[PDB]
């Protein structure tokens, strides 16, 4: 199992939209990696300057979206593929 | 551009006269009293030849249909020259005779390609005779014998190239080379014996010499080119647990690493050296893979996949005696498994026989004289430059003499082994008369060598060539001493392949150059 | 003399690409009994692409060969690794021909082999290559200039199909350098 | 021993995977270099702007996943290399 730190999330990032809204095959670019993705495991939250743990907004289990960039980082654990970023590069939770 | 277009006898007349300025030229020096051609040579001094190839090459005719005459029977002695190395006179004195003779019954009205047809069948059957007549030389004395009489009766050069393929034996490679001295110097060389010295001046371990001595050492080999002492630290500790000796053949060795490692050196942790790697790309990988199994060691490579700090003493290569000088570098019985070594020969011979070229199947060859056997090198030693060239051409021609008898085996020379060859040959018949007459011109010009020997020693060709056909088996005439008697036991032995390839090559080239009529070349 | 060198199969003039793959030493010659065939429209300079593909070769067992525009470097030392250790029996070979050919007789040996060809223009990447989409034969002889494929495990309707359209393709064909590759 | 100070770690890199999920030896960049690593010294703890040390949430002799940059350095320790990294720039910790 893997746990982050601090105000860090682990995301399973969602598979890329093969298919288009008209179910138009998408395929190379077209299926970019997808910004959206399933939390897999949320830290304890951010440490603020007087010492205290704040914890975080978000939730294990639920789909967030994510900007790519330096802030996430890849790694594969049970041979999938998860990525971590702090919970301020986590932009959105998707609701219904 | 323009052509001028000549048929039948007159293009036939023209092509002859031009076989026969070539050779007229070449000819005059086969035998041993035959002489020696001056070469004009528009850079530097004239070459003083009596190699019949040499001639061959250089001549070239104003008459451009004598041109065509010259330089198709100049193909001859080219190919006499590629294939064995020795014969090329011989071969272009068949060659002049087949076509003087084929001519001679082109113009009595018979069949060219009959006559070309009945002039191969005869070839092929004397081949075949040849090969039956021939015997096999592996005593030392007909070796010596042989390149004496390929090199004008010179018995210092045929004892020295005996000597030499007794030294590095059947697998080994000698090669010719100039000479600083006047006379004829033999340097063998055992094992390994690439050319690239040390890397740096400090490694001498015996500054008297100018040579590094190891003793027992260990050997590193690094594909991969090295800069840093990072990779082989984890190798440079172990070898100096063991106090060993070590030496690397690394593509190279520069800056911080070979700083480090003769700092080592002269700080007697480890007694260390490095040097080239040799040859270049898709050789050096090859033959270092040798050096390694020579040694008992394995070559460290990225392609491999292990790694110079994974590198431990059992990867490292073992021999008893290494030397390093300024130049070369010599390895003395290394340390490695027999098995693997026969296993090594037979793959690099291997792929001799699968090399179509003469400089990737002569550098095999060196691969193998080199891990297995030795190396001799012929000095040839002469007062003069031009002296020098003669020289180096006989004992070239020696030595190719020397190696068409190991496989091939040796005949009576003096062309008396053709004068037998046809004697035998005389029921030999074609599929009809014109073919009848080709064999017998084949048969006749296979008297050729013989008769153009007697006429350089001046006497008379055809008294001698009767007397010698009517002897039997390898009784024959020495013209050295004009006298007669048996050629092998008077030490006058020739190559069967020397005397086969330029029987082939010259009935090739004459029947096809007898059955032309029409011959068609650029106008003057 | 004059000789007689007849071949039979699929047979181009490329060799392995590097000297490590050699099964058997005394011929210098890699022979794969019954071997998984990868078809590559690209170069292969990584070895994640088909680590999949290697890692269900390796669950089978058979031995495995890649027909690719340049396998090279970091990937080729990888199968070279994987070879002597002895999980994989993995060679590769340069693909034969140039430019618009090259593709024309991958499809043909993937016709011969029963596989596909792995291509960017196809959509499929070696990544989801899987074992059926590998191609099949029976024997395979490696050397250094020349590669042989020995009863190609494919359809007769497929290679039938092919024939025909290559022979189409031969009598379109006007310029006779073009229409003897096709021959 | 070699204890670090402040917010930072001596991490023990793990061994290179040579080996891949099915079996197939994974050797140069393919082995490419093991982000996981073993604590081998926790330091006291970060400092606040208060002046006191919070200490760090990782603990010795525990498996974590650091992130190569700058922050990270090497160091050679009875002849064994280590890491040196702010709790920033390890990421998390892994269980089970
Ligand atoms: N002492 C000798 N007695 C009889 N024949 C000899 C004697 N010495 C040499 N010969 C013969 O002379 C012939 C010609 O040899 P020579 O070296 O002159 O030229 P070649 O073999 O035709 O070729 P090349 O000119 O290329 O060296 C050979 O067939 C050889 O047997
Ligand atoms: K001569
Ligand atoms: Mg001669």
């Amino acid at each position: 199992n893997i746990r982050p730190l601090h105000d860090r999330v682990i995301v399973k990032r969602k598979e890329v939209e093969t298919k288009s809204a008209g179910g138009i095959v998408l395929t190379g670019s077209a299926a970019a990696k997808s910004t959206r993705g399933e939390v897999l495991a949320v830290g304890n939250g951010r440490i603020l300057e007087n010492g205290e743990v704040k914890p975080l907004d978000v939730k294990v289990g639920d789909i967030v979206i994510f900007n790519d960039g330096y802030g996430v980082k890849s790694e594969k654990i049970d041979n999938e593929e998860v990525l971590i970023m702090s919970e301020s590069d986590i932009l959105a939770i998707v609701e219904a | 551009a323009a052509k001028d277009v000549k048929f039948g006898n007159d293009a036939r007349v023209k092509m002859l006269r031009g076989v026969n300025v070539l050779a007229d030229a070449v000819k005059v020096t086969l035998g041993p009293k035959g002489r020696n051609v001056v070469l004009d040579k528009s850079f530097g001094a004239p070459t003083i030849t009596k190699d019949g190839v040499s001639v061959a090459r250089e001549i070239e005719l104003e008459d451009k249909f004598e041109n065509m005459g010259a330089q198709m029977v100049k193909e001859v002695a080219s190919k006499a020259n590629d294939a064995a190395g020795d014969g090329t006179t011989t071969a272009t004195v068949l060659a002049q005779a087949i076509i003087t003779e084929g001519l001679k019954a082109v113009a009595a009205g018979m069949n060219p390609m009959d006559l070309k047809r009945g002039i191969d069948k005869a070839v092929t059957a004397a081949v075949e005779e040849l090969k039956a007549l021939s015997v096999p030389c592996s005593d030392s004395k007909a070796i010596a014998q042989v390149g004496t009489i390929s090199a004008n009766s010179d018995e210092t050069v045929g004892k020295l190239i005996a000597e030499a393929m007794d030294k590095v034996g059947k697998e080994g490679v000698i090669t010719v080379e100039d000479g600083t001295g006047l006379q004829d110097e033999l340097d063998v060389v055992e094992g390994m014996q690439f050319d690239r010295g040390y890397l740096s001046p400090y490694f001498i371990n015996k500054p008297e010499t100018g040579a590094v001595e190891l003793e027992s050492p260990f050997i590193l080999l690094a594909d991969k080119k090295i800069s840093n002492i990072r990779e082989m630290l984890p190798v440079l500790e172990a070898v100096a647990k063991a106090g060993k000796p070590l030496l690397i053949i690394a593509e190279d060795v520069e800056g911080e690493a070979l700083a480090t490692l003769v700092v080592n050196t002269m700080r007697g942790i480890v007694k260390v050296a490095a040097v080239k790697a040799p040859g270049f790309g898709d050789r050096r990988k090859a033959m270092l893979q040798d050096i390694a199994t020579l040694t008992g060691g394995t070559v460290i490579s990225e392609e491999i996949g292990m790694e110079l700090e994974k590198a431990t003493l059992e990867d490292l290569g073992q021999a008893k005696r290494v030397v390093i000088n300024k130049d070369t570098t010599t390895i003395i019985d290394g340390v490695g498994e027999e098995a693997a070594i026969q296993g090594r020969v037979a793959q690099i011979r291997q792929q001799i026989e699968e090399a179509t070229s003469d400089y990737d199947r002569e550098k095999l060859q060196e691969r193998v004289a080199k891990l297995a056997g030795g190396v001799a090198v012929i000095k040839v030693g002469a007062a003069t430059e031009v002296e020098m060239k003669e020289k180096k051409a006989r004992v070239e021609d020696a030595l190719h003499a020397t190696r068409a008898a190991v496989e091939e085996g040796v005949v009576a020379g003096g062309g008396v082994a053709l004068i037998r060859v046809a004697s035998k040959l005389a029921d030999l018949r074609g599929q009809n008369e014109d073919q009848n007459v080709g064999i017998k011109v084949a048969l006749r010009a296979m008297e050729a060598p013989l008769r153009q020997i007697v006429l350089n020693c001046g006497e008379e060709p055809s008294v001698v060539a009767n007397t010698v056909k009517g002897g039997d088996g390898n009784y024959g005439y020495n013209a050295a001493t004009e006298e007669y008697g048996n050629m092998i036991d008077m030490g006058i032995l020739d190559p069967t392949k020397v005397t086969r390839s330029a029987l082939q090559y010259a009935a090739s080239v004459a029947g096809l150059m007898i059955t032309t009529e029409c011959m068609v070349t650029d106008l003057p």
